[PDB]
């Protein structure tokens, strides 16, 4: 097994990763897809949403 | 013996600074251009590596 991999730079220090649905594909469908984020302190100021 | 390197200093932020030494004075150089030495376990030498 032979793979590499790295990281993102982030001096917010948050980020987000996406889970693929990697593997073939079909045509004339959807795809549900799904990804993992997280926000230090979110909205810092900003406002709600 | 007490060593103290990192495999690289670790800024989380704007990118690794590598390993390098210092030059700086020390109460162990204090005591040792003094003439002499002595034996405790405080904190003297520097935390060299």
């Amino acid at each position: 097994a032979h793979h590499t991999a790295y990281l993102v730079f982030s001096p917010s220090k948050s980020f987000v990763h996406l889970e693929p649905m990697s593997h073939e594909l079909p045509c004339g469908h959807t795809q549900t897809v799904q990804a993992h984020y997280i926000l230090n302190g979110g909205t810092l100021l900003g406002l709600k949403k | 013996e007490d060593c103290i390197n990192r495999h690289n200093v670790y800024i989380n932020g704007i990118t690794y600074t590598p390993v390098s030494s210092t030059n700086e004075k020390d109460m162990y150089s204090f005591l040792e251009d003094m003439g002499l030495k002595a034996f405790t376990n405080s904190k003297i030498r520097k935390p060299k590596m």
